[PDB]
């Protein structure tokens, strides 16, 4: 499977368990979470580029 | 000026390994071997020992012998595994001593300057009564009386480092009594810490009722020693009175609260899910 | 003529020996060994464990003194007793317990001049929480390939006291040496006697801890268990009521319902008990 | 043998050990730590720590040998 992590034992070297989901530490910069900051009237003037 | 000792584990039971060793052959019912220390500071520690042949005549109790080319042939081989280990001093066994423990101290004193012993009690072990300790001390005897050895105690005790209770612990394994204890394990530490106290005073009793019906010559130090106990006890006034009701009440009623609001309304809850619980199988039964 | 399962007596010093010679150099594997009685064909007993004096080399044949040990051994013929050995002791460290590549020629050097000279493994860094991961080992020759290892015949105890561990059937298990079982000597003239000299105290039963810090400690616990209680308030009178019985199993907390609740009350409850308890028996005994 | 049980836990938890950091979680009882020596880990977790504390890369307790969350 692309991209699948697996649990190896450290003493044999032998297969423990598939891993659940992919590679992605280092999220917390990502998925902002919080949706209100601003609204859209607060802005004005630069419609073309709205 | 040794404030106490402080042995491990090791050669208590070593000293029963070597009674146990002699008792097939031997007569001498006592085991006198040497004791080995790491003198640090003041305070004093014996990590390992070891034994030697030693007998002594019953015939004019004067008669006796040490075998110090063993001891200088076995503290050279354990000096070279660990030279950490040095003589401190020696020990027996045997709550009755034998009078030759004197002229034992005063030879290896060419060893240890501040030589030691250590009476441990093998057969002994019923009531409480750890291991005795002594000092090596030449004074006349007090003032006015003649000059003697006069065997100066110091108090002992077990200590118990790390790396050792793990193999202490797992030895154990049969009633092992847990830290702190849920109140039972309290009130038996009370019940044999006063088993201990009327048992001292069993035996002082006993020791008033020989030290004067003509036995032996009193000892001026120890009457005095015993009056500065009796008419130095506190008693009982108004001043203790009206602080004792001052602060039973104070760690009481803590108590109070804690245990008849918090316990109980805990046992309601516990009420409320169950009979709950037993009501909503019951209408879903059928 | 073959072994069936042997049981290795151990006594009480005999291990104090270990740990203590163990815990000496931990940096530098300790060695020396180890001193008992062939009593029977499957039983073995060891009561008395010298150490040995260690050298550049370390745990190998090399370290073991033949002129030192038969000194040795002749100075302890006089005192307490003669025996054989039996087998001998080092210590792994850096890993578990396994026969390194040569603690396995020391062994057949053991077992051609002694009779079979089990070896004992002991872990001085692991020995710490409340156990001890101490085993000994016996090595199988190597002609028994096309017969099944550890002939056992007549027992049942062999699924009991260790399951082989994978990180023990990895080096030489079982097809080098195989696993022993070891029980504990005790007796009385020594249990009760270490427990009255160790877990024992006299005029420490019946102190009383004076109260400057005694009642100092009835206030500090109030404050957090008081906002426990507000919490536990907090989530009582929230009661969410949709789907009740998997939003509890799925929300657990483990710190809120009665776990932080009757906890410390329990504990300040059985203390002031104790203190109140010792101070009015006092006061009946002293005057 | 329940009060030993709890001797047990507390005793298993309070020694020197090393300092590592959460990184995922799989499931309830084993989640997905690195330490701080690199060489990323899977172990499992104890049930007296608190499950709603480790959303981010927070710095978690290691075993030495156990290596699991402490
Ligand atoms: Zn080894």
């Amino acid at each position: 499977t692309p991209n699948c992590r697996v649990a190896l034992r450290n003493d044999s070297y032998t297969l423990h368990k598939i891993l659940p989901n992919k590679v992605d530490p280092l999220v917390s910069l990502m998925m902002v979470e919080k949706v209100p900051d601003s609204t859209y009237e607060m802005i004005g003037g630069l419609d073309k580029q709205i | 000026a040794v404030q106490k000792v402080v042995v491990h584990p090791l050669v208590l039971l070593s000293v029963v390994d070597h009674f146990n060793r002699i008792g097939k052959v031997g007569n001498q019912k006592r085991v006198v071997g040497v004791l080995l220390g790491s003198w640090q500071k003041k305070v004093l520690d014996v990590s390992n020992s070891f034994a030697v042949p030693f007998d002594e005549d019953d015939k004019d109790d004067s008669v006796w012998f040490l075998d110090h080319d063993y001891l200088e042939n076995m503290y050279g081989m354990f000096k070279k595994v660990n030279a950490r280990e040095r003589i401190v001093g020696w020990y027996h066994t045997g709550p009755k001593l034998h009078k030759n423990d004197i002229a034992i101290n005063e030879l290896m004193k060419r060893y240890c300057p501040n030589s030691v012993l250590v009476i441990i009690d093998v057969k002994p072990k019923d009531l409480g009564l750890p291991t005795e300790a002594y000092i090596s001390v030449e004074e006349v005897h007090d003032d006015g009386t003649p000059t003697s050895k006069t065997f100066e105690h110091v108090t002992s005790e077990i200590g118990a480092e790390e790396a050792e209770e793990v193999g202490v612990e797992h030895l154990l394994r049969d009633i092992k009594d847990t830290t702190v204890g849920t109140l039972s394990q309290r009130i038996t530490n009370q019940v044999h810490g006063l088993k201990g106290l009327n048992s001292k005073l069993l035996d002082i009793r006993s020791y008033l009722e020989k030290v004067a019906t003509g036995k032996l010559p009193i000892n001026h130090q120890i009457i005095y020693q015993l009056q500065d106990v009796f008419n130095l006890l506190p008693d009982v006034s108004l001043q203790e009175f009206v602080k004792a009701f001052y602060l039973k009440t104070n760690d009481q009623m803590v108590v109070v609260y804690l245990a008849s609001l918090i316990r109980s309304v805990v046992a309601l809850h516990n009420l409320i899910n169950n009979k709950i619980a037993n009501r909503d199988a019951e209408k879903k039964e059928g | 003529a073959v072994d069936t399962a042997e049981q290795v007596y151990i006594s009480s010093l005999a291990l104090l020996k270990m740990l203590k010679h163990g815990r000496a150099g931990v940096p530098m594997e300790v060695m020396g060994l180890m001193l008992g009685e062939f009593v029977d064909d499957y039983t073995v007993r060891v009561i008395d464990v010298f150490a040995m004096p260690q050298s550049g080399t370390g745990v190998s044949v090399e370290a073991v003194d033949p002129v030192f040990q038969a000194k040795m051994l002749d100075m302890l013929k006089q005192t307490g007793r003669p025996e054989m050995v039996v087998g001998w002791y080092h210590s792994h460290p850096g890993f578990g317990c396994w026969l390194s590549g040569v603690d396995i020629n020391t062994q057949q050097s053991f077992e051609a001049l002694s009779e079979r000279a089990v070896a004992v493994v002991v872990d001085p860094i692991q020995s710490v929480k409340g156990k001890v991961v101490i085993d000994a080992f016996r090595l199988i020759n190597a002609n028994m390939m096309v017969l099944g290892h550890e002939p056992r015949q007549t027992t049942s105890n062999l699924g009991h006291l260790n399951k082989p561990s994978i990180q023990a059937l990895i080096h030489g298990l079982n097809r080098h040496y195989y696993s022993i079982t070891i029980n504990y000597r005790k007796n009385e003239l020594e249990q009760k006697m270490l427990l009255n000299l160790h877990k024992k105290s006299w005029m420490e039963g019946l102190t009383l801890q004076d109260y400057s810090e005694h009642c100092k400690h009835n206030e500090s616990v109030v404050k957090e268990m008081l906002e426990l209680a507000k919490n536990y308030n907090k989530a009582v009178e929230e009661e969410d009521k949709m789907t009740p019985e998997q939003l509890a199993i799925k929300n657990v907390g483990k710190q809120d319902p009665k776990r932080h609740l009757e906890e410390h009350v329990d504990v300040l409850m059985t203390s002031n008990i104790v203190q109140c308890l010792a101070a009015m028996l006092d006061t009946v005994v002293f005057k | 043998e329940f009060l030993h049980a709890q001797e047990e836990v507390k005793r298993i938890q309070s020694i020197p050990l090393v300092i590592g950091q959460f990184l995922e979680a799989v499931d309830q009882n084993t989640a997905i730590v690195g330490s701080t020596t690199g060489s990323n880990y899977y172990v499992r977790i104890l049930s007296t720590i608190d499950r709603e504390l480790l959303k981010p890369n927070a710095s978690v307790a290691l075993h030495k040998h156990s290596n699991a969350l402490v």
